[PDB]
């Protein structure tokens, strides 16, 4: 039903950045809200970046000023701009969106196959 | 007096879904900016307040409920939604002021050969009112004949089990779910 | 939307003999895979839940093995009933979705087609349309290669194909290719060849006719 | 034992409704979760609906808005609601015992459901004339609605070396059939060859002789 699809992972060098796209289906993308979150392999899944349809958007303080969310609804798609990149970001990144349209604050609801991103050395 | 959320998410043992656990907070103060900014909580959204105005409010009584489920099932535990756990697990009602809150436990609460551990209820002739537990064990009577104890051709364990292996997809992983009900106890 | 890839799409084979059939999903569906029979004509059966649990009065033959993305169905030792179509499916992610179906298929030796080339009747051209039919009768493996040529213009767009089950007795299939045009347009062209691929045949083997003869 | 009846399908034009329904019999229809599943012509298994114990309904995208799943107790009956019908919609649908919403244990027997634009019309019958060591004559059963028609040989006397190949649907929403048979060479002269095809439908009967 609901699909996203995420890209744009690979491999980079210490300081070196990384846009993440993710495509949406099969849903308003325009009225729900999107995040972006990461697993660290043996480590909790965590959220870094999430954007309202108001674009308003929320940073977790791990990644406060480095990353920025964005979205075009024209095109179904959300963007996460990853500057000065660290080993300690290397994660698979999901994305992912609202379950449902009420409330307020933060909600992951359906998530995404995941793209992994590497800080090479 | 500082409020007991360490012994609520930062608890050892968490409980199934189907035998949801649920802890009074009363008389105390907390800090709400602090949890809202957690790396851990993928889901953190609140019905009637704003999780940004939350250190501003203060409630009659606060219930903190507490449980595991599976990451795409998170989205049943919000006001209107149908599917097995909003329907025979743990039901929230369609005016419910308070706030949902869920953090991947993938490291905590999955196990390589599985983790049978977790239970939710498949069964049951009708749907949960909001904020029921049913603990039930009764094999499920699927047929007019009865089941007297033995489950078998039309006579079901109500409850199944979570798979729970880390390798699965993120949907698949476990996440553990606090609800925070709002009603002077708790400001 | 997992998707279920089931291979091979045909499986040739000997009662006696076993069978493996495999799913592949798209993305790990753990345990939660259950295999279906259709036999001709009939509904599906489940045959094995959980990947591995055999259901109720499913005979000892059928074995399910694997887990996350990959699946095999086993069956041991085949009676004749067991040539049937064969599904997978996965419950582990909404919506639930099938697999496109395996066909178990009675295996004999390779045998040629008789080909056979019938021109429009005379009752059917005052009606105003022409149907040019070619037949391929009794052969064996199933894939078969019709092409139609009308005065050396290899013709295509405008043919049906249709084919027999396999014999009960003989185990060979038949097929039907049905070129139908207009009666203007078949009175355009003068010579109307079949031309046949089959695996049974040293060159490709063409039945032909000249309009009006 | 558990037995799944279904029933109402039928002909229906785009754009038209129709109930399937199931009788349910070896279990509380109520207590349980079921399903309709449905199969297109020659082709594989798609989940369309499922209702749960506790009367949750659930579709698939492609036919949700446009079906109704639904149940009665007391009459031990399941029925599927389908409107705004299309062309793709042409299945047999099963009506299915569901454990847990997981997978289908007890199937039904299926009941087709063709949606189509076309009306009645009786068939055409043309002979296929034969002209290495046996020879091959056959019919032509063409431009004929609904399905089916059946093509017997000299009365069902002659069944030996017989196809009768499956319906085509063509562009003109009509079915299309040929019915085949190899005899000896020697034979054409020497014996009649006469195929009668019955389109019950149209009331349609037909005696072809087909002759070089
Ligand atoms: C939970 O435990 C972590 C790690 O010990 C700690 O950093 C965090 O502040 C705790 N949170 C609460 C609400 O007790």
């Amino acid at each position: 039903q609901v699909q996203l699809v995420e890209t744009g992972g690979g491999l980079v060098q210490p300081g070196g950045s990384l846009r993440l796209s993710c495509a949406a289906s099969g849903f308003t993308f325009s009225s729900y809200a999107m995040g972006w979150a990461r697993q660290v392999p043996g480590k909790g899944l965590e959220w870094v970046s999430y954007i309202y349809s108001d674009g308003s958007t929320e940073y977790q303080d791990s990644v406060k000023g480095r990353f920025t969310i964005s979205r075009d609804n024209a095109k179904s798609t959300v963007y996460l701009q990853m500057n000065s990149l660290k080993p300690e970001d290397t994660a698979v990144y999901y994305c992912a969106t609202e379950g449902s349209l009420g409330g307020w604050g933060r909600d992951f609801g359906s998530w995404g196959q995941g793209t992994q991103v590497t800080v090479s050395s | 007096n500082l409020c007991p959320f360490g012994e609520v998410f930062n608890a050892t043992r968490f409980a199934s879904v189907y035998a949801w656990n649920r802890k009074r907070i009363s008389n105390c103060v907390a800090d709400y900016s602090v949890l809202y900014n957690s790396a851990s909580f993928s889901t953190f959204k609140c019905y009637g307040v704003s999780p940004t105005k939350l250190n501003d409010l203060c409630f009659t009584n606060v219930y903190a409920d507490s449980f595991v489920i599976r990451g795409d099932e998170v989205r049943q535990i919000a006001p209107g939604q149908t599917g097995k756990i909003a329907d025979y697990n743990y039901k929230l009602p369609d005016d419910f002021t308070g706030c949902v809150i869920a953090w991947n436990s993938n490291n905590l609460d999955s196990k390589v050969g599985g983790n049978y551990n977790y239970l939710y209820r498949l069964f049951r002739k009708s749907n949960l009112k909001p904020f029921e537990r049913d603990i039930s064990t009764e094999i499920y009577q699927a047929g007019s004949t009865p089941c007297n104890g033995v489950e078998g051709f039309n006579c079901y364990f109500p409850l199944q089990s979570y798979g729970f292996q880390p390798t699965n997809g993120v949907g698949y992983q476990p996440y553990r779910v606090v609800v925070l009900s709002f009603e002077a106890t708790v400001c | 939307e997992i998707v279920l890839t089931q291979s091979p799409g045909t499986l040739s084979l000997s009662p006696g003999e076993r069978a493996t059939l495999s799913c592949r999903a798209s993305q790990s569906v753990s345990s939660y895979l259950a295999w279906y029979q259709q036999k001709p004509g009939q509904a599906p059966r489940l045959l094995i839940y959980g990947a591995s649990s055999r259901a109720t009065g499913i005979p000892d033959r059928f074995s399910g093995s694997g887990s996350g993305t990959d699946f095999t169905l086993t069956i041991s030792r085949l009676e004749p009933e067991d040539f049937a179509v064969y599904y997978c499916q996965q419950y582990g992610s909404s919506p639930r979705t099938f697999g496109q179906g395996t066909k178990l298929e009675i295996k004999r030796t390779v045998a040629a087609p008789s080909v056979f080339i019938f021109p429009p009747s005379d009752e059917q051209l005052k009606s105003g349309t022409a149907s040019v039919v070619c037949l391929l009768n009794n052969f064996y493996p199933r894939e078969a290669k019709v092409q139609w040529k009308v005065d050396n213009a290899l013709q295509s767009g405008n043919s049906q194909e249709s084919v027999t089950e396999q014999d009960s007795k003989d185990s060979t299939y038949s097929l039907s290719s049905t070129l139908t045009l207009s009666k203007a347009d078949y009175e355009k062209h003068k010579v109307y060849a079949c031309e046949v691929t089959h695996q049974g045949l040293s060159s490709p083997v063409t039945k032909s006719f000249n309009r009006g003869e | 034992q558990v037995q799944l009846v279904e029933s109402g399908g039928g002909l229906i034009q785009p754009g038209g409704s129709l109930r399937l329904s199931c009788a349910a019999s070896g279990f509380t229809v109520s207590s349980n979760y079921m399903s309709w599943v449905r199969q297109a012509p020659g082709k594989g298994l798609e989940w369309v609906s499922v209702i749960y114990s506790g009367g949750s309904t659930f579709y698939a995208d492609s036919v949700k808005g446009r079906f109704t799943i639904s149940r009665d107790n007391s009459k031990s009956t399941l029925y599927l609601q389908m409107n705004s019908l299309r062309v793709e919609d042409t299945a047999v649908y099963y009506c299915a015992r569901d454990f847990g919403d997981f997978y289908f244990d007890y199937w039904g027997q299926g009941t087709l459901v063709t949606v189509s634009s076309a009306s009645t019309k009786g068939p055409s019958v043309f002979p296929l004339a034969p002209s290495g060591g046996t020879a091959a004559l056959g019919c032509l059963v063409k431009d004929y609605f609904p399905e089916p028609v059946t093509v017997s040989w000299n009365s069902g006397a002659l069944t030996s070396g017989v196809h009768t190949f499956p319906a085509v649907l063509q562009s003109s929403g009509l079915y299309s059939l040929s019915s085949v048979v190899t005899v000896p060479s020697s034979s054409l002269g020497t014996q009649t060859y006469i195929c009668n095809v019955n389109h019950k439908p149209s009331n349609t009967k037909v005696d072809k002789k087909v002759e070089p």
